[PDB]
């Protein structure tokens, strides 16, 4: 069994346990007593000042209450692994369909450092504090915790390796309790090498992982900057158009507003119709070209976090960007929809959050940092309540309304 | 003896409180070696050989003026060195959550704490000294067998060791209800009155056979039942009128249990603030500190202790039927709520101050409202209510439609109890076709701090004008009420301030600053406003045009 550790000089993880309603406390209490029978965690006493969050969440599709543990600080607090950790494969992306796995229950089958124990600590909590706080440790590799597929990442290969060589042609990367499969075969095939790949977990030694998300990547899109094309312009039109462009001449450096806002010399009606020169034409031209080509250098940092802005754009619909250097962006796209008038702006920005977040893990092999435009108090109460993904990203707050809003379409 | 003791820690790299003992008189050692000798036969503490190397201070007071000299120790340096614990959620219960039992009985279980073993490895370092009168013996060395008093771990320890005692007769009664709040112990039931005295019986002596006396009644009154400050009755609570002490010189350790009673009573009373009381009084521990308080703090106080005059009454959780919560305006960033099932028969009522910040408006407030009840409900009765409000389902539509954030409300239906929440002005998406166009600007010399503000318009209209003690960003907020103020009621403004637009696209409808406001109202006179945004010193007319005319 492997020893752990905390980064040198920092102490564990003590974050407080936010209220849970009574439906989600019950099933939190089903769950802990099955694993305290079969072993997994134990009762702690108060000697053990750390502590975990803790909520419950339905997945894609279960009867099903599935316990996940806010592992966020500890993750951060937990020595990255290297003496081990792993690789993620740049081709998963290319892959024409990708399908997600929980092998996350296999984690429970491996002890876990006697002195580690402790850090793992979590509290059920009692409705109106009738009864104190209900508390546990694991003895063993937990769920979303990063060192668990750390640890079991030489047990994993071992059951993957008859599945590899045959099916040699296939990706698996591992994160946290994830496992995603990635096939250049047809659906049906796809599919059958999936379940084949179940047996295989099943055969090789909560409890549902039945499930596939299969998301299709080959054909994921990113939005560029466009300019728009009209035959008649406004005063309005040309300097939104110049105020754009002088925005995209941060990123591309080749922009020219010179002959456009030479259009608008004078002092016009917002509603007058300027009839546009020939000098502007081609500025507009020229622009609209450099405008389509990527930007000059962006290639991924490993040990950078990766950062995502989102842009709620009305409707439904929703931008964002991804970076790890201002104004040089990975990836940017707009998720338009769940498909609607979807009347709860939590629930989009929660599932374009996890959207997002896959996106990222798939891409770059981690999940990026948020910056969300939602008012910190709002996102605290609703989030866990759309939540549906076993892992959990970092997030800031925005409070000051974005001009790039405006911008990027 | 009984209990296992729990296994205690001192701090990672720290050792033992070694302090020196201040020298007392005859008339409070005499005493003291009294108030041991009896300690040391319950076997609360014992002598310790000479050999020990930690020492604590040992300090001998009055309990009445019905004079008696009882025993302090002072587990200052001790509770610096103990190992951190895990106080739970120090949440409060509220009487309202709990739910009509027929049957009821509230044991006080105080005494217990001194009941309970200490860790036999960790009691060496509660070892303190009785001083000799003329130090021409060695001082009486005594040491901790039981959670001493006034140190870390006694709270949390027994909490935890009375749980573990509990939860084996708490398994047995599925249907009983037990809930331990400090000294006080709630046993519910639906039994029949004799059925339920009967079970006490057992409760009783299986605390017993766990080694802690249960006291049973000294002065017995009545079924009024007192359970941590709440009167139980059998189908209302209630929270007699608090008193808060009357004095000339407030104390550290006065203001302290102030606060404490504050929060208590914050959760059954109504709009009692208590963030001036809290700056005053944190992390600074006193041999010599003594305060007086600060003209925001006897104002507060007179405020909070009007408000905890009144007695609080409210009825009990039926799980059977919905949770409702009612918001009503009050007005200068206040809001009042009440939490029911049955119309006029309140569970719970409570008061919202708006959060601190310069600009807002009433959507925004009403919204902080609802996810401050919302997460309170859910704390006490795990569930969300539903929500009567004073605004227009069509209101709130347009608001968080257009509003550049995430923002959502439970499930809530509209209630017209005057004054209603609204949208006092609405800007426009597109420019407005026939109406004035203003472009705007400002500059300002942080040097001389004077600066001008001005604007031009398509129709040859201009106006510029000097200011004094102004700022660039306070000047493009003027220039924009210039512009307000000179315009008809349909109006397209094109600016340049990224910061002014912050502001405005936050529609704000009060702000606590005078020129904000200014424009605020002048735009509640609008019919329609349209205000664009363009980059300054990029050539674009009539932004060119006006930057110059109040640049220089
Ligand atoms: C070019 C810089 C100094 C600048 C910034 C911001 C403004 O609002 C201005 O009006 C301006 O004239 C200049
Ligand atoms: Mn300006
Ligand atoms: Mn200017």
């Amino acid at each position: 069994t492997v020893p752990v550790k905390l980064k040198p000089g920092m102490d564990g993880p003590k974050v407080k346990q936010w209220p849970l309603t009574e439906e989600k406390i019950k099933a939190l209490v089903e769950i802990c007593t099955e694993m305290e029978k079969e072993g997994k965690i134990s009762k702690i006493g108060p000697e053990n000042p750390y502590n975990t969050p803790v909520f419950a969440i339905k997945k894609k599709d279960s009867t099903k209450w599935r316990k996940l543990v806010d592992f966020r600080e500890l993750n951060k607090r937990t020595q990255d692994f290297w003496e081990l950790g792993i690789p993620h494969p740049a081709g998963l992306k290319k892959k024409k369909s990708v399908t997600v796995l929980d092998v996350g229950d296999a984690y429970f089958s491996v002890p876990l450092d006697e002195d580690f124990r402790k850090y793992t600590a979590f509290t059920i909590p009692s409705i109106n504090n009738e009864t104190p706080g209900i508390r546990y440790q694991y003895n063993v590799l937990p769920q979303g915790w990063k060192g668990s597929p750390a640890i079991f990442q030489s047990s994993m290969t071992k059951i993957l390796e008859p599945f590899k060589k045959q099916n040699p042609d296939i990706v698996i990367y591992q994160y946290m309790d994830d496992l995603y499969v990635g096939s250049d075969l047809e659906i049906g095939q796809h599919r059958t090498k999936i379940e084949e790949l179940r047996q295989h977990l099943l055969r090789w030694g909560p409890p549902f992982l039945w499930m596939g998300y299969e998301l299709h990547p080959d054909k994921w899109t990113v939005q560029p900057i466009v300019l728009p094309e009209k035959d008649s312009w406004t005063v309005n039109d040309i300097q939104k158009l110049v105020g754009k462009l002088n925005w995209a001449s941060q990123i591309y450096p080749g922009i020219k507003v010179r002959q456009l806002s030479k259009l608008l010399r004078g002092t016009k009606a917002l509603t007058e119709v300027i009839p546009l020169t020939e000098e502007a034409e081609l500025e507009l031209a020229e622009n609209r070209e450099i405008l389509k080509e990527p930007v000059h250098g962006v290639y991924y940092d490993p040990s950078k976090d990766l950062i995502a802005e989102i842009q709620k754009q009305g409707q439904g619909q929703w931008t964002y960007q991804i970076y790890q250097e201002p104004f040089k962006n990975l990836k940017t796209g707009k998720y338009a929809r769940m498909r609607g008038a979807h009347t709860n702006d939590v629930k989009q920005l929660t599932e374009a959050v996890q959207k997002i977040t896959t996106e990222s893990i798939v891409i770059w092999g981690k999940t990026p940092k948020f910056k969300l435009p939602i008012q910190k108090e709002t996102w605290e109460t609703w989030w866990t309540e759309y939540w549906q993904a076993t892992w959990i990203p970092e997030w800031e707050f925005v409070n000051t309304p974005p001009l790039v809003k405006l911008w990027y379409q | 003896s009984p209990i296992e003791t729990v296994p205690v820690k001192l701090k990672p790299g720290m050792d033992g409180p070694k302090v020196k003992q201040w020298p007392l008189t005859e008339e409070k050692i005499k005493a003291l070696v009294e108030i041991c000798t009896e300690m040391e036969k319950e076997g609360k503490i014992s002598k310790i050989g000479p050999e020990n190397p930690y020492n604590t201070p040992v300090f001998a007071i009055k309990k009445k003026d019905s004079t008696k000299w009882r025993k302090l120790v002072d587990f200052r340096e001790l509770n610096k060195r103990t190992q951190d614990f895990w106080e739970v959620q120090l949440g409060i219960p509220h009487p309202a959550g709990l739910k009509k039992k027929k049957s009821v009985t509230v044991l006080d279980v105080g005494d217990a704490y001194f009941s309970v073993p200490l860790d036999e490895d960790f009691r060496k370092y509660t070892a303190f000294t009785i001083p000799s009168i003329n130090n021409e013996t060695p001082g009486i060395r005594y040491q901790y067998n039981v959670l001493p008093q006034g140190w870390k771990g006694s709270p949390a320890i027994s909490q935890s060791s009375m749980t573990k005692i509990l939860e084996p007769f708490k398994k047995q009664n599925p249907d009983i209800v037990i809930y331990q709040y400090m000294d006080d112990l709630y046993v519910g039931s639906d039994l029949e009155i004799g059925q339920h005295r009967t079970k006490i019986e057992e409760l009783r002596q299986h605390l017993l056979r766990w080694g802690l006396t249960t006291p049973d009644k000294k002065h017995q009154k009545e079924p009024p039942f007192l359970w941590m400050g709440y009167e139980l009755h059998p189908d209302k609570w209630t929270v007699q009128p608090i008193v808060l002490p009357e004095k000339d010189s407030w104390t550290v350790n006065d203001i302290q249990k102030l606060v404490g009673k504050l929060n208590w009573a914050s959760q059954i009373y109504p709009g009692i603030k208590v963030r001036q009381l809290s700056k005053l009084l944190r992390g600074t521990k006193a041999l010599t500190e003594v305060i007086p308080l600060t003209e925001e703090a006897e104002l507060e106080l007179a405020e909070n202790r009007e408000i905890l005059k009144e007695p609080v009454h409210g009825v009990y959780y039926d799980p059977s039927k919905d949770l409702i919560a009612e918001i009503q305006k009050q007005g200068q960033g206040q809001w009042t709520y009440q939490i029911y099932q049955e119309p006029f028969k309140n569970l719970k009522t409570g008061k919202y101050a708006r959060m601190r910040g310069a600009h807002t408006n009433d959507v925004k407030q009403l919204t902080e409202a609802v996810q401050k009840i919302t997460t309170e409900s859910i704390v006490i009765w795990g569930k969300t209510p539903k929500f009567k409000l004073p605004i227009q389902k069509e209101t709130w539509e347009t608001w968080w439609t257009e509003y550049w954030q995430a923002t959502w409300i439970p499930e809530w239906e509209f209630v017209n109890t005057p004054p209603l929440v609204k949208l006092w002005y609405q800007l426009e998406k597109e420019p407005i076709v026939g109406a004035e166009t203003f472009y705007v600007d400002g500059a300002a010399n942080r040097e001389t701090k004077l600066g001008k503000a001005g604007y031009v318009t398509n129709k040859g209209r201009q106006k510029v004008v000097p200011l004094t003690n102004t700022t660039n960003q306070k000047t493009e907020l003027q220039a924009i009420y210039l512009a307000l103020q000179d315009s008809g009621l349909e109006v397209n403004i094109v600016t340049d301030s990224q910061y002014a637009l912050g502001i405005i696209q936050a529609q704000p409808d009060k702000s606590e600053s005078e020129l904000v406001n200014q424009i605020i109202e002048q735009l509640i006179k609008k019919e329609k406003v349209y205000l664009a945004w363009v980059p300054a010193h990029k050539g674009i007319g009539g932004n060119e045009q006006v930057d110059k005319l109040v640049s220089a």
